[PDB]
RNA sequence: GAGUACACCGGAAUGAUUUGGGCGUGCCCCC
RNA sequence: UUAAAGUUGCUGCAGUUAAAAAGCUCGUAGUUGGAUCUUGGGAGCGGCCGUCCCCUGCUCGGCGCCGGCCCGAAGCGUUUACUUUGAAAAAA
């Protein structure tokens, strides 16, 4: 290609693209919500959770710390959230 | 590429361009605050303390929502160490590769990356020298383990 | 070249590439000067007017020469924008 | 690492501008490569270009008109004088009918042909023919 | 009334007239338990290169961090009592000249004319914020900012690009356009 | 107040009267 | 002895096979070192731009005016490099 257009490229390319060869860099996480069906206590809860989290009132486990994103225990809804 | 090893790595952080409190955590500075001094009473590094409050308390940096960063509370305050953690680190790692060594004479990687270690640990003391952070005559010595562990 | 007499000392002006805005030489046999033609207004004839192009020899060298037809027919309006 | 972000700016549009590139991307950015890049493009040798707006290091999309032949930098940053230029403009342009030298005089970047009005020498940056 | 100007001096009528309108509307609605500090610099009115004039608002820097939660109610109970004019809010704050050589106190980075300008085009667009600022380069050297706004609270910026474009110009002197990208959010 | 569906109110809309809940602001429980 | 010597290469050499990268790593001297701190306009010379003025000062005094204003200033403005002007620089 002799001319791409990197002034305002498709955002498939941009998520094809690296989170830091982006024409604007941009992290691939996100903050998500969690609860669980037999309790009522709820935390927010990163998408690299990096360690086991205690329900707030030591309740359920919830997450599983692995290489990348961070794995819910069954039967626990989730929703992301932005601004 | 690495300073100590062959490789290149490319993997960090990656911040967003945004710069703003988000409104969906409707949290004050000062309770945060608070958080951040119980935690350290509690007995952790300030990157552990990070780690803590954006995994369980939803708040992305403290630096967009306070003013200052975790360092800067520890020393406005004082409960922040004289010796800095990832000295301390080094300062713990040496200790645990020359007392293996200790145990175990016959061998020479381990030996190399003691000498890399210390090579590392005398760079960043060059450095925490010249930002008038440690004593200017503080010299790390082999047999000094059981000083500052 | 102009001159203080306003007389051009120019012997043959040479053209130019309309892709890469370079320079076909005397001796270089891979330029084509292409000539397009364009329809009548009213059905599907042929009026006799040209739309005429041409390209040097590096861009067809790497190969690139569709690429740069699209572009030149799309800028005079011979091919619709949506493609 | 890298020392010279102007040197690795210039030589990226070099290989762009000698391939055949339309536009381009700059990693870092800095003021005097925006000042460099205005004098290029008042020169006409560099249409109308973009520079973005981030939060760590900005970057400089340049689209050509095929008009650049050569941009260079000299380095390290010596210094001319005015009896000194005619010199460095001997032996580093191609020709004395175009081809400039920016350089950094107390007036700011700005090329050697209105230095020369100016009666004001410096530093030395690059060159573009 | 609720207006503490730095020196005591006697502006013109209109703050006066802007201050008795808030303290009409303090009065009249509930928001008494909100509206105790809040303090007004300076008022002024302009006039965008049309057929339309914008209100400008002065207010000190402390104090917007309490004006996050003023200005939902507070830019519409204005609106509907001034119809043909906009408000909007901006910090203010003092641009300090640079440190020459032939020039004491260390001028702090927050004091600069980058930040200055920077905290000026954050606080004019409240509703929606910055996704991205781009800026171009012409042929004439003229220096043109393009900011992309929020796809969120996206029905109330439409009408108000240009009020922001000539309060901008008329303040700072840059020209600046407004644009909405939609293709990350 | 145990806040998952709930029992009390204060503001407030048409001299009188008054509209299912939860906090993850947008989709979840109940009809 | 000099140019030819771009065969001593700062302008301006070479290091896979022709002469030429230490077996490898660390390391004190030495060299080099990321971004960022001031913008813009006006009256006019004219039918947007080539010329020109503007945005650190506070005790002694000589251009006037009706005890106050530019002022001539003894006194002072964190240090360096770079560049232009000026002096001193013997003649042949």
């Amino acid at each position: 290609p002799l001319a791409k257009d990197l002034l305002h490229p498709s955002p498939e390319e941009e998520k094809r693209k690296h989170k830091k060869k982006r024409l604007v860099q941009s992290p691939n996480s996100y903050f998500m919500d969690v609860k669980c069906p037999g309790c009522y206590k709820i935390t927010t809860v990163f998408s690299h959770a990096q360690t086991v989290v205690l329900c707030v009132g030591c309740s359920t486990v919830l997450c599983q710390p692995t290489g990348g994103k961070a794995r819910l225990t069954e039967g626990c809804s989730f929703r992301r959230k932005q601004h | 590429g690495r300073m100590h090893a062959p490789g290149k790595g490319l993997s960090q952080s990656a911040l967003p361009y945004r710069r703003s409190v988000p409104t969906w955590l409707k949290l004050t500075s000062d309770d945060v605050k608070e958080q951040i001094y119980k935690l350290a009473k509690k007995g952790l590094t300030p990157s552990q303390i990070g780690v803590i409050l954006r995994d369980s308390h939803g708040v992305a940096q403290v630096r967009f929502v306070t003013g200052n960063k975790i360092l800067r509370i520890l020393k406005s305050k004082g409960l922040a160490p004289d010796l800095p953690e990832d000295l301390y680190h080094l300062i713990k790692k040496a200790v645990a590769v020359r007392k293996h060594l200790e145990r175990n004479r016959k061998d020479k990687d381990a030996k190399f990356r003691l000498i890399l270690i210390e090579s590392r640990i005398h760079r960043l003391a060059r450095y925490y020298k010249t930002k008038r952070v440690l004593p200017p005559n503080w010299k790390y010595e082999s047999s000094t383990a059981s000083a500052l562990v | 070249m102009q001159n203080d007499a306003g007389e051009f000392v120019d012997l043959y002006v040479p053209r130019k590439c309309s892709a890469s805005n370079r320079i076909i030489g005397a001796k270089d046999h891979a330029s084509i000067q292409m000539n397009v033609a364009e329809v009548d207004k009213v059905t599907g004839r042929f009026n006799g007017q040209f739309k005429t192009y041409a390209i040097c020899g590096a861009i067809r060298r790497m190969g690139e020469s569709d690429d740069s037809i699209l572009r030149l027919a799309k800028a005079d309006g011979i091919v619709s924008k949506n493609f | 690492v890298r020392m010279n972000v102007l040197a690795d700016a210039l030589k990226s549009i070099n290989n762009a501008e000698k391939r055949g590139k339309r536009q381009v991307l700059i990693r870092p950015c800095s003021k005097v490569i925006v000042r460099f890049l205005t004098v290029m493009m008042k020169h006409g040798y560099i249409g109308e270009f973009e520079i973005i707006d981030d939060h760590r290091a900005g970057k400089i999309v340049v689209n050509l008109t095929g008009r650049l032949n050569k941009c260079g930098v000299i380095s390290p940053r010596f210094d001319v004088q005015l009896k000194d230029l005619e010199k460095w403009q001997n032996n580093l342009l191609p020709s004395r009918q175009f081809g400039f030298i920016v350089l950094t005089t107390s007036a700011g970047i700005m090329d050697h042909e209105e230095a020369r009005r100016k009666h004001t020498g410096g530093k030395i940056l690059g060159f573009f023919f | 009334a609720k207006i503490v100007k730095p020196n005591g001096e006697k502006p013109d009528e209109f703050e006066s007239g802007i201050s008795q309108a808030l303290l009409e509307l303090e009065m009249n609605s509930d928001l008494k338990a909100q509206l105790r500090e809040l303090n007004i610099t300076a008022a002024k009115e302009i006039e965008v290169g049309g057929g339309r004039k914008a209100i400008i608002i002065f207010v000190p820097v402390p104090q917007l961090k309490s004006f996050q939660k003023i200005q939902v109610r507070l830019v519409r109970e204005l609106e509907k009592k001034f119809s043909g004019k906009h408000v909007v809010f901006i910090a203010q704050r003092r641009i300090l000249p640079k440190p020459t050589r032939k020039s004491k106190q260390k001028r702090p980075r927050s004091r600069t004319l980058t930040a200055v300008h920077d905290a000026i085009l954050e606080d004019l667009v409240f509703p929606s914020e910055i996704v991205g600022k781009r800026i171009r380069v012409k042929l004439d050297g003229s220096r043109l900012i393009k900011v992309h706004l929020d796809k969120a609270q996206q029905n109330n910026v439409e009408h108000k690009v240009e009020t922001f474009s000539g309060v901008y110009k008329k303040l700072t002197g840059k020209d600046v356009n407004f644009e909405f990208p939609e293709f990350q959010l």
